[PDB]
This record gives C-alpha cells, structure tokens and sequence, in this order.
C-alpha cells in the first residue's frame, strides 16, 4: 500500500453458462484463464498501490473490488462468484501511534486521597 | 477632445462615466468601424472595440434608442455576436472532441443590424455623436453599469433552481440519444458505393465519424540472408 | 564518488591560505622570537614585592580566581628565559583561510626550576604562571616601543579557549612587519615542561584543590598546559605515515565551523569543546586501532573522503560518555573500554589526559546527533550533500538551530544576589572553579530534569561574555557584571520533541508502601506541584498535571516554575517570539478554544465523523450504477485547512470540502464531453433526491464549478451536515480523462498548448489531488509541526496577497520542505522553527536553475531512486532549455506524484513568482539586522502596499469574523440557502474574474481571507493592481491591443486608468469605498 504496508491478496472467480447456453459445462480455454488472470492481477495492483490500508479495508466491505472485476474481465468470459478470497500481511513498518489513533478517532489522573 | 476619428477609419465614441460616491468629467471611448464579410451571419454588422465590462445586447439598445431619439434616425441592433468579455466560449470543447450535438478576437464584439436602412443610419448618427466630443463635451451620453442581466453576474453565489436543471438534463439526454441512435444505425447499414465497394465496419462502431477519424490518426522479416547462389558468394567474398 | 572527490578539490584549493601570507607572518614572528630572547630574568619575589612592582607599570598581573592572598601566598615567583616553539595548526601547516581570522599558537616553557613538585596544589602552579606573564607582557612592551613597532601592534589578555584559569597574551596588528593583510593574530601561550608533576595526581578523578570532591577542570588545565609538544609531535608522527592526514584535517575543520563547533569550553556555556586539535587527536587516535578488538578502523592508505568518513562515522555510532570510552597511546593500540565515565572522555594513558574535558554533556550528545545526521546524508546516493555538509552555516541563527529559546534575566544583575551567591558556596568553587560553570550546570540539571523526555537535546548560553581583557586589568568586566559575572543573561535553547512535548501530565515514579529514591527526588523537585493520582489502568504513580493554552507550550509553564522554584524566585523567563507566532494562528469559535494546544487536531477529526455518517448514506442508497468509492480531498481532510473547521461557520472559503465519488465502470458513459458532465449530473439529481426523502436532516444544494477552463457544463452537490459541515461532490467518469487526452490530439496545433493547459487542471482536481490528500494526511501525523506552520504559512501569504496566484496546494509542497529535508538542520519542532525554516529556503532557493524535487516519506520503500531521480532533473534541464528565463514557469515542484513537475507550479504570473522571492529575502535580511522580537515580527505580517501602482479599498456590509468560525456566531443553516450568499464574501470571485478580463495588462490580487486579515470585524479587504510596464506607457492603436485605453492621437492611445476604476467600483458595487492610484 501507500503506507509501505507489504499484503498478499488472492482472488477466485469460477465460469458461469449464459442464458441460452445448452452444453452441460462452460470451461474456459487457457488462453483466456490468463487473459482473465492478468486482468485481475493489474485490478488488485492498482487498487491496492493506490490506496492505504485504511481505504483498502474500506473498499473490501462492500465488495466494490469484486464488481471491478467482474467488469474488466467479463468481455473475455462470462464469470461468477467473483470474490477476494483472502488477504495476508507480510511486512510492517514502524509503528506510528499518531496514525492508530486518529484511525481510532490524553486522560488526567485522580488525586489519590 | 479634438480626435473625432482614427486615421485607420475607427469612429471614436465616447461615453460619460457614472458619480460614485468612492470615485468623485471622466469618459470611456470606444473605437468602431463598418464590418464586411459575405457570410450572412456577419452580414450588417459593425465593429466595436474596447466594450465596457459585461456589455450586453440590452446595452446596446439603450445606446442606440438614445441615438435614435437624438438624431431622429431609425436603427435596431438585432444582436451582439461574439461578445467574450472573458473569453470562456473561445473555443467548443463539444464540438471538438465530437460531432453529435455539435456541428460546429479580444475585447471587441459584432453589432449586428436588422437591415442596412439601420446599420448606415446609426453609422452617420455615430459619426456626428464623434463631432460632439470636440464641441458640447457635456451632452455626452451615460453608460449605465447595471442591467437585469449584471445583477445576475454579481450573485456569484446562488444556488441554482433543481426543478430548472432537471428539465435541462432531461431534454438533453433525449435529444443526445436520438443522434447516438441514428448515428450508429447509420454505420451499420451496409454502406456501398456507387461503383458497389461495400464498407467495412467493426461490431461496436457507433459513428461514421469516428471511423474517418481512426483512418487519419493511422518482406525485410521474411527474407533471408543465405538461400541463392549470388548471396552465398557474397558471402564468400567477404569471408576472404 | 569521483563527483564527491573532484568536490573535495575545489573546496581545498578555494580554502587554501595564500602561501605570501605565511612568509610575511613568518617574517614577523621570527623577529619576535629575538625579542623574547632580549627579555632578562628576575630574582626571588614574593607577592608582596611582585605587587609593588607591578604596583605602579601599567600592566596589572592576571591573576586567576581566588587570586592569591598575603597569608596563602607565601610561596616566591621567579622568572627565567623560556624555551620558545611553535605549536597549533600552524605548526602543522594544515591551516586554512579565514576571513574573520586565524591565530598562530607560540608555547613560552617556563623552565623547570620554576617549580616545585606540589606546585599542582591550590593554584600554586597557575599564580608563578600569571606572573611569568607579567613582565613578558611588560618588557615585551617596551622593547616594542624600542623597535618602533608598537604603532601598529595591539596587545591584549585573553583566555586560552575561554578558559579562565589560562590567560594568555595576544598580539594583533592594525591597520614592512605589518601583517594585517594576513588576518592572523599570534597567541602567547606560556605552558609547563613536560612531567614537572606526577600526572597519576592529576587524573580526573583525584583533586588537587584542597577545602574530598575531584576537580576534572582544574587538573585538565595544568596537565594539558604541560603537555602541548607532546602531542604536536604525535600528530606530527601520524602526518608523515598517512598521506591524507592535513586534507582530512580540513574537512573536519570545515564542517565543525559551519555548525558552530569551537575547541573553547562548554562549561561555560557556549556549544563547543570538540575543535580541530579533537577531531584530529581523534582521527590519530583511530588509526592506531579504536576498536573493541583494538582492530584499526582506519588505515594509512586512506583517502581524505575516507578518513573523514570513519571519524564521522565512529562518532556517530560509538558513545564516548555514558556508555563506554575510548583510550589510546600518545607514545599501545587504542582500544574502546565498555565502562563509561558519564561524561565525553578520551582517555591518553601515555600523558594521563583526558581530551574531551572541555566537552559537555550536553553538547555531546548534540555533536553525535549531528554526526550521525551527516553519515546518513554521507552514505546517500541517490543526491548530491556536498554542499549540505561543507557550505551552508546552520549556527547563524539559533532560532533555526533550536527550537525554543528562553532568555531568564537573574536578579541583581552590581553582583548576584546574596541568596544566589551563597549558593556557590566553597563546595561548588573546588569542582566548578568559577560560578559561570555552576550557574550553567545548575540551569541544565533543573532544566533536564524538570522537562525530561519532552526535550531531545538542552544547550545553556552566556549571552554576551567576553574572553578578552586589557592589560590594565585583572579580570574581564562585564558591563553587568562588574568583575563579579561575566554574562548579561542566560539563555536556554532546546531541541523539543513533537510526540511528546505536549503531554497534559509528567509522568513519575511509581507508588510504593515505602518510597524509594526516585519518588523522593520527584516530590522534592516539584512540590507543590507534586501529586499522586490514579489512572483508568489502575496505576498509581506520582504526576504532575498541567494546562495547555493556544498561546504558549506546555515546556514554557515548566521552565518558568522549575527555574523559579530551584534557581531563583526572582528569575524572570520569557519568551514573547513564540508567543507571538501562536496568536498569529487563527483562534477557532470551538469550546475550549483558548486552552486547546496547537499540535490538538480535534476540529478536524469531528469533521471527518461528520463525513463518516454522510459515507454510509451514499453507499447504501441504490442508484443504476455501484458506487465504486468516495475520496474525501478538501483542505480539510489533510490537516492544512488555515482556520480549523467550525460547525455551521459557512462564511470561511473552505467551509465546502470536495469530495470526488466515483461510479463502477460502465460502457454507457456519454462519447461527447457536455453530454458526459450532464449524465454525471443526472447521477447527482438522485443522490440530492433519495438523500432528501430518506435522510431529511441533510440539506442540499447545486452550484456549477467554472475552475476547468471551457468545461462549464460541471455541476457540484453540495450537502449541508446536520452537524454543521459542508461537502461538495464531484462524480469522476473513467472516460472522461481520455476524452481530454482525444482534446489535445484533435486540436488544431496551435491551439494544443491551450487544451494541455485545461488537462493540465482537471489532472490537479480529479486525479492527482486524491494522490496528494492521501500522502500528506499519511505523512503529516509524523510530522506533528508540519499541520500548524503550513496552516502559519498560508496566513503570511495571505497577508501579502500571494494565495490568488498560489495554488494551496503548491504552498503545502514549499512548506513540507524543510520537514521531508531537513539538511543540513533538524526536522522542524516549533512553530517559530518552522515558519522561519521555509522563509529560509524560499530566499536561499533559485528556482531559475534549482529545482525543488521532495521525497514524500516517513522519516527513517517510496523513496526516490537514482533512476527516478535522474528522470526528474532530465524533465527539469528540458524545460529550462526552452524556457531558461523562467518567464512561463518559475517553481518546479515534483515527487512521486508529480513527476512532471509543472502540475502545481502552472498559471503564476512572473511578478508574483519574484515577489514572493523578493519578500523572503526582505524577511531573512530583516531577522539578520534586527534580532527576532515583537517589532520584527509585526513587520513580518504587514503589507507594505506601496509598490501596488493603485490600491483599492473594500467593505463588506456585515462582519464575516464571527460567521467564519473565528474567536475573536450562527448556530444553524438558512431557512433559505439563498440566504448564505448574504453572509459571503466574494471579492476572490471578483478578482478571479478581473484578471482574466485584464490579463493582458493588470495583475489584481487580494486576500483570499477576509475574516483572518480583515481587521476586528473581518470586513475590510484592499484589491492591489499593477500594471505591466508595456501598457503603463503610451502605445499605437491597433486592433490586438486587448486593452482599454483612451487616444492622445491620431494613432496613439494609452491606458485609461480612470475608466478602469469605474469598472471596479460598480463591479464592486456598494463593496467599494475608496480608491488609491
Ligand atoms: N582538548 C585539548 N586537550 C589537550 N590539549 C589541547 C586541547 N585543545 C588544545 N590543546 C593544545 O593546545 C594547542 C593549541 O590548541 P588549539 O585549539 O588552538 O589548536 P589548533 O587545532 O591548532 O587550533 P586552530 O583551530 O585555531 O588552528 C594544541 O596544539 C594542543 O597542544
Ligand atoms: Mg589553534
């Protein structure tokens, strides 16, 4: 991210059959599993090196990452189940309390006596 | 005060200023010459140069009603053409960037007339209101400053009427779709020429336009080097 | 590193000392060492007849404190002929040109049957030593007078290195033995033979003042006194093995001067004690080993880049006071001891000399700061720091240096106080031989102490003491001090820490059933003050609380007591500067305003709750496309805002923050522009619709947005927040940036400059703004200081009408300057510091063929690369090839989001651009004749106004003070939103408008903001014009003039100023008041 916050995304997304379809299957051809691959690669690299943590986390709620797929992919194949299957966090950088709290949105003590 | 016109043939006409209380018999002058082009829009026309700020066509009737009672002359301006002020309508960013719903110098403007019995009416009452400069300074005539439409102007902040805006966009929208829909119909025709060369058009392609466009914005791998006799022996020679 | 060492070159040779000078002072001293010779002996004297025969000369011995009583004195003085030398750098030949003036040390030996074996006992040594130079200074006089030289000799007594138990004669020259044109001075030092007294007794943990407490100064001064050749001849060892011994010298000795480092003491006050003879025993010493493994950290072959490298280096990483220090052999490897001795200590065993005695605590650790600062900018490659470390002086101004400064003016001061006097008592006197070096250690332990944490670095300064004296006298007189203290007052300069140094509560010791150590000290400390309280952890611990305020700092109201209660209830502390800088802020109509700190960022955290509710609104809602996301980006969101966000305050121009939303991709955006900006405000229609039906405590309004040049079908929403706080909203379309970029291609080749220009916009709005709020909001939370100064900054612009033509967002990138780079300096901790910082730049920066280029990153990746970098200064080369005037771009600003570098720095007309360079200069050369203090600062802030060729004064109806959020009130929004614009202030509009109408002739400016600059009430603003010297005189009358003028001729006409005014004055309509041509 923008904040030097090293993270693995993965991505899943399954073929669907269209309206009309009558085979019983609708795989896909390799050659458009990496059309599609490389779509989604590019989408969750620009998103997540646009983006801190913080708005990362606030487009993975509503699934908008998902719907961005779907789009970009979608004149390749028709798909389904679009979704980010998960995320990891493998490098942190200094720890910044300034920043945890104003992400949290000091206190006087009580004369003992 | 002598200078009545300009040796290259623009008229002087100067204006009296309005009395402000912060600003306590100062003048505006304009410079103005007969206009001739062949193109009817432009047609009956008259140069005007120097405009006071934020001159409108309701302006222009004023100055030239004055000039009409005092020189007991008929004359209507029909409209004001190419008044920018601040240059916001230079150029058609529409009509640049397409075609559909858009086919299509500074500090001056085009006073069209409404027939050449008025543009030459007000070129000669013009002409002695030049004069008066010289002699009478003081029966120069006032420009106002203040118009229903410079009030406008001065409330920056207004918000703007939603129930105006909407119709807007709603009249808009149709009438953008109608010449989308034609546009792209057209295309997606089977276009032949008359001599029967059909044109080829992409699935997609929405205006005809577009494909000119794409036309005007746009055997050394396969041969080789040592396959005849002559190539080998040139090769030959130049091992030696 | 070929570029470092060809660098290297240039500033020797340049430094270099013209070699005819050595001649000619070699010339003078030569003689003056026959002179000396002249000079006959004395008999045996006791110091009463010593005092009559000084009784009458003019001359008067320089006897040091406590100076030598008829019942403690009964010991005799004699004097015999010296064996005379020549030692300092001089004798290297490693010294260097000095404008203000070097000196040449010349060593007197007072011969050894002088003295006696306990003669290193109660200043037995130093009183023989006054007198031996006596009658040198008396029969060198009139020998002088002999020769015919005293008319252009001046002769006078100073103190070796400020050090008053050392005086020494100095001889300079004033205006064919002359050698004024050399600007060099020759010092008399009279040292002691070598081993007269058994150095184990002079260690510094021994004593050798009798009253037991250890003296380190006093035996350093008698045991470095005799030992002044030895260590010439292991300098003079070393300069023969390693080839680049002198070249490394002097670099070392360049960068020490350039951030104020001397060889004179510290104890005193003043920052110093490490100088040339340190760093190069130093760089001696580690050649020799230094390790722990008593390996060599330096070898012979080394280069000089090399040598000053490891000795920065070694500093840098390696403590010598707390912690470990380091020992080596004059006459052996040198190895680093881990056992520290709490103070700076480079312990010789061969001479039983602590080097680093004059050295202080204090400016240790500010010495390792600076040179662990230097070896990152050393072992940086991506920029060139040659110029950073050698040739920009940081000690010029201690308000940059430090980041607060306190002047305390003690009582009494023709001597102290009897209370403060009493306080040096005999016990002090033996460890701190003169009560300068008390006072100064007793300010810096109550001072350390009572701030704690909240300070990095603490220096304690003698204003205005002197180190030379007249023959005539004994003692150095100060004005003040009347022989009693030689200082006019005392001066405390701090380097603040920005995480910490606002803490509502110090911290202390934990509670206990018995109370240890450190609580005692705490509860004596502060008293009163003093207090045992419990927090919501459920720990008790003793705690002093106190209150913050908008005016000063907490670190004030802690001097000020800690000072008073432990120094002296009569000290008087203050420092009005940063005072001063802290009302200049706008105060904001908050509760609490007044006792809000300027580091609190509160007001704008509610805004962004605020935002918050109005987020989960609009995603919720449905509407035919996904909202993808909504961006905030206003002001606001990035904490530089000028006024802190006040509920319901609409009058502040950044009362509407933007906010860009954007749509999920869709293939039925509009092909055509105007179609493209009415379908995204059809988008808008239902947001204002659905929001208005559902959520009926939201208000709403339209309004269009002219800033992109000929797109003027844009349609913003603004949303009125029940909590008081207004957004506006603009929908970005993926089509629409290429259906610009299809703009500048289909133009007309002489026409594509223009549209670039309109891209060039809507690429600062829609696209690179989100890029910029993201990093700064980011950035800014380490950089705690950086919000205020920028928000400081903003104002001063403001001021002298400088925003209508800098684009906020361009002052944010000037005013981060001097915290992402903050070399050759420290990032910025105050608010004064920082101000002046980016004053600084500004006047120092030539922006005609430097470019300014910012690595927008967290303190020590994102940072630059060699090869980003390389392309940015290729960008900027390009465009000063076809622009090397700078007339249609002046500022390159670029980073990681910019690297174009012209995003932010388009549209300045040259004037202004100049101007604002004009200014800081005025402002630099204003603090430079006239120390910072009130007047200075007032004049900081006030427009001149004069240049302006006409001046034209505004008044709104009503006061904007109170509606624009400021202390110096609405609480809810018009019933009807057409009643906002009564209460606005629209002379930015006015202006905007007029240039654009008047470009080609006049440049009007205002100020943006009226109720910060607009007096009391906040109503009155000055619209300042100039015209361009082109128009301002008469020219031929032509069709492309684009002016209004008025004829003198036939075709001759020229610029109706008069006219001119009409147009302002009805544009301005009742606004208006008077004009000033
Ligand atoms: N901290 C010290 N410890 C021991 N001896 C010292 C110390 N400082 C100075 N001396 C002695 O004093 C002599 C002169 O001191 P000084 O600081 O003037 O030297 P320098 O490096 O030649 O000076 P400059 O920078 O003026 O050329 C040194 O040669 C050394 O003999
Ligand atoms: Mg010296």
């Amino acid at each position: 991210t923008s904040d030097d916050y090293v993270l693995r995304i993965f991505a899943i997304a399954f073929t669907r059959k269209q309206a009309n379809q009558v085979k019983r299957h609708s795989y896909a051809q390799s050659s458009h599993i990496r059309a599609i691959r490389k779509v989604i690669s590019e989408i969750l690299t620009k998103e997540v090196q646009g983006s801190t943590l913080a708005q990362l986390t606030s487009k993975l709620i509503p699934e908008v990452i998902n719907k961005e797929i779907e789009n970009a992919t979608k004149d390749i194949f028709p798909l389904q189940n679009i979704h980010v299957r998960k995320v990891k966090l493998l490098k942190q950088p200094k720890f910044d309390v300034g920043a945890l709290m104003a992400l949290h949105g000091e206190e006087k003590g009580k004369k003992v006596t | 005060e002598d200078i009545s016109a300009m040796k290259n043939g623009f008229i002087v006409v100067p204006f009296k200023l309005p009395d402000h209380k912060a600003l306590p018999a100062s003048l505006h002058f304009m410079f103005a010459k007969r206009h001739q082009s062949s193109n009817s829009n432009e047609s009956d026309c008259l140069f005007l140069v120097n405009l006071p700020l934020l001159s409108n066509i309701e302006h222009m009737k004023k100055f030239v009603g004055q000039l009409c009672g005092k020189y007991d002359t008929v004359s209507h301006v029909e409209e004001l053409l190419y008044n920018d002020e601040f240059g916001l309508h230079e150029v058609d960013l529409s009509a640049l960037t397409s075609d559909l719903m858009s086919s299509t110098p500074r500090n001056t403007a085009l006073l069209k007339f409404v027939d050449a019995a008025s543009i030459n009416n007000c070129w000669n009452a013009l002409k002695k209101y030049s004069n008066l400069h010289a002699k009478h300074p003081n029966e120069l005539f006032e420009w106002t400053y203040t118009t229903p439409s410079f009030t406008t102007f001065v409330n920056f902040y207004k918000p703007l009427d939603i129930d105006y805006l909407k119709e807007d966009i709603h009249t808009h929208m149709a009438i953008f779709e109608q010449r989308e829909a034609q546009a792209q119909e057209d295309v997606q025709s089977s276009i032949v020429d008359e001599d029967g060369f059909t044109l080829v058009v992409g699935k997609n392609t929405k205006s005809l336009n577009s494909i000119r466009k794409k036309i005007l914005n746009k055997i050394d791998k396969k041969a080789k080097k040592d396959f005849y006799r002559f190539q080998v022996r040139e090769r030959k020679k130049q091992e030696i | 590193s070929n570029i470092f060492k060809l660098q290297i070159d240039e500033l020797l040779e340049q430094v270099k000392l013209k070699q005819k000078h050595v001649l000619k002072v070699e010339k003078f001293l030569h003689k003056l060492y026959d002179i000396l010779q002249e000079i006959p002996d004395w008999e045996e004297k006791s110091l009463a007849e010593v005092d009559s025969f000084f009784k009458n000369k003019i001359v008067s011995v320089p006897f040091v404190d406590p100076k030598p009583i008829p019942q403690n004195t009964n010991y005799k003085f004699n004097y015999k002929k010296p064996d005379i030398s020549l030692i300092g750098s001089f004798a290297l030949k490693a010294g260097i040109y000095q404008p203000n003036g070097s000196s040449i040390d010349t060593l007197l030996t007072m011969p050894k049957e002088l003295f006696e074996k306990k003669d290193f006992l109660n200043f037995r040594c130093l009183h023989k030593r006054s007198v031996y130079l006596a009658y040198l200074t008396h029969h060198l006089l009139i020998l002088l007078k002999k020769d015919k030289l005293d008319s252009f000799l001046q002769l006078e007594y100073s103190y070796f290195d400020n050090d008053p138990l050392l005086p020494i004669l100095r001889i300079s020259c004033s205006k064919d033995y002359n050698f004024y044109k050399t600007r060099f001075s020759i010092n008399l030092l009279i040292g002691f033979p070598y081993k007269v007294f058994e150095p184990k007794k002079l260690l510094p943990n021994r004593n050798c003042i009798r009253i037991l407490p250890a003296t380190p100064l006093y035996n350093f001064s008698v045991l470095s006194s005799s030992t002044h050749e030895n260590y010439l001849k292991y300098l003079y060892k070393t300069k023969k093995q390693t080839e680049s011994f002198v070249e490394a010298t002097v670099l070392g000795r360049l960068w020490l001067q350039q951030r104020g480092f001397s060889s004179n003491m510290s104890h005193s006050g003043s920052l110093g004690g490490f100088g040339t003879f340190e760093f190069t025993i130093l760089m001696a010493a580690l050649l020799n080993g230094g390790g722990i493994n008593s390996n060599k950290i330096l070898l012979h072959g080394f280069s000089s880049y090399q040598l000053f490298k490891g000795v920065i280096k070694y500093l840098a990483t390696m403590d010598l006071c707390h912690d470990g220090h380091l020992q080596f052999h004059s006459n052996p490897a040198s190895k680093y001891i881990d056992e520290g001795f709490q103070t700076p200590t480079l312990f010789d065993k061969s001479t039983k000399v602590n080097i680093l005695t004059k050295m202080t605590v204090s400016s240790y650790q500010i010495l390792k700061e600076y040179a662990g600062e230097t070896l990152r900018m050393l072992n940086n490659v991506v920029q060139d720091q040659f110029s950073n470390i050698f040739l920009t002086n940081i000690s010029r101004f201690d308000n940059l240096k430090y980041d607060l400064c306190y002047d305390v003016q003690l009582p009494l001061g023709n001597n102290l106080e009897t209370s403060l006097a009493a306080t040096f008592g005999s016990m002090e006197r033996v460890k701190f031989i003169t009560l300068e070096n008390f006072l100064a250690h007793k300010i810096t332990n109550v001072a350390r102490y009572a701030l704690g944490d909240r300070i990095k670095y603490i220096q304690i300064e003698m204003v205005g003491q002197k180190s030379d004296f007249p023959i005539t006298k004994r003692k150095v007189y100060s004005n003040t001090g009347g022989n009693h203290f030689n200082f006019d007052f005392v001066r405390v300069k701090l380097i603040v820490n920005p995480s910490e140094c606002d803490k509502l509560v110090t911290k202390g010791p934990a509670h206990s059933e018995t109370m240890s150590t450190e609580a005692a000290v705490f509860k004596n400390f502060w008293g009163i003050k003093s207090s045992l309280r419990r927090f919501k952890d459920g720990s008790i611990t003793h705690c002093c609380v106190w209150s913050t305020s908008s005016s000063e700092p907490i670190i004030s109201s802690i001097v000020n007591f800690a000072l008073q209660k432990h120094v002296s209830k009569k000290a008087q502390i203050s420092n009005e500067t940063i005072k001063k800088f802290h009302n200049f802020l706008p105060l904001p109509n908050l509760p609490s305003s007044a006792k809000t700190s300027v580091l609190n960022l509160s007001s704008f955290f509610n805004l962004k709750k605020s935002f918050d509710d109005l987020y989960k609104i609009i995603f919720q809602m449905k509407l035919p496309l996904s909202v993808k996301s909504i961006l905030p980006v206003g002001s606001a969101f990035r904490y530089t805002s000028l006024c802190q966000p006040v509920p319901f305050a609409y009058s502040d121009p950044d009362f509407f923050q933007d906010v860009i939303l954007e749509f999920e991709t869709s293939p039925k955006w509009p092909d055509e522009i105007t179609s493209l900006e009415k379908a995204k405000t059809a988008f808008l229609l239902k947001i204002q619709e659905e929001l208005s039906a559902n959520s009926s405590t939201y208000r709403s309004f339209f309004s269009r947005d002219e800033s992109i040049p000929y797109n003027l079908e844009i349609v913003t929403l603004n949303i009125l927040t029940p909590e008081g706080y207004g957004f506006k909203f603009r929908v970005l379309t993926e089509r629409d940036e290429i259906l610009y970029l299809r703009a500048i291609a289909n133009a007309r080749n002489e026409l594509k400059p223009e549209l670039e220009a309109t891209f060039l916009k809507f690429t600062a709005k829609y696209l690179a703004s989100v890029r910029h709020t993201r990093t700064l909001e980011n950035i800014s939370h380490s950089y705690q200081f950086y919000s205020p100064v920028v928000r400081l900054f903003k104002r001063w612009l403001d001021t002298h009408l400088l925003l209508g033509h800098i684009t906020d967002e361009l002052a944010e990138l000037i005013a981060i300057k001097p915290f992402v780079d903050p070399a050759p300096y420290f990032i910025p901790g105050s608010l004064e510091n920082g101000f002046l910082k980016v004053l600084k730049f500004i006047s120092q920066w030539n922006w005609k063929d430097d470019p300014l280029i910012l690595d927008l990153v967290k303190p020590e990746s994102e940072r630059l690369t060699l090869a980003q970098y390389k392309g940015i200064q290729m960008n900027f080369t390009n465009l000063r090839n076809s622009d090397p005037n700078g007339t249609h771009l002046q500022f390159f600003v670029a980073s990681k989001n910019d690297p174009s570098g012209i995003l932010y720095s388009s549209g300045i007309p040259l004037p202004i651009a100049t101007r604002l360079t004009a200014l800081a200069k005025v402002a630099v050369n204003l603090l430079q004749t006239h120390g910072l203090n009130q007047q200075t600062i007032n004049l900081l802030f006030t427009p001149g106004l004069k240049d302006y060729d006409f001046v034209v004064d505004l008044r709104t109806p009503i006061g904007l003070k109170s509606s624009c959020g400021i202390l110096s009130a609405p609480s809810n929004f018009p019933e009807n939103l057409n009643d906002l614009s009564e209460k606005m202030d629209p002379t930015y509009q006015l202006v905007k408008y007029l240039n654009l109408k008047y470009k080609n002739s006049l440049i009007l400016s205002s100020r943006k903001y009226i109720g910060v600059n607009g007096g009391e009430k906040g109503d009155k603003n000055v619209i300042t014009g100039l015209i361009k010297p082109l128009f301002k005189g008469a020219h031929k009358f032509r069709v492309n003039l684009d002016c209004n003028v008025k004829p003198v001729d036939d075709e001759n006409v020229i610029l109706n100023k008069e006219a001119i005014f009409h147009e302002i004055a009805a544009f301005g309509n009742d606004m208006v008041i008077n004009f000033e041509t």
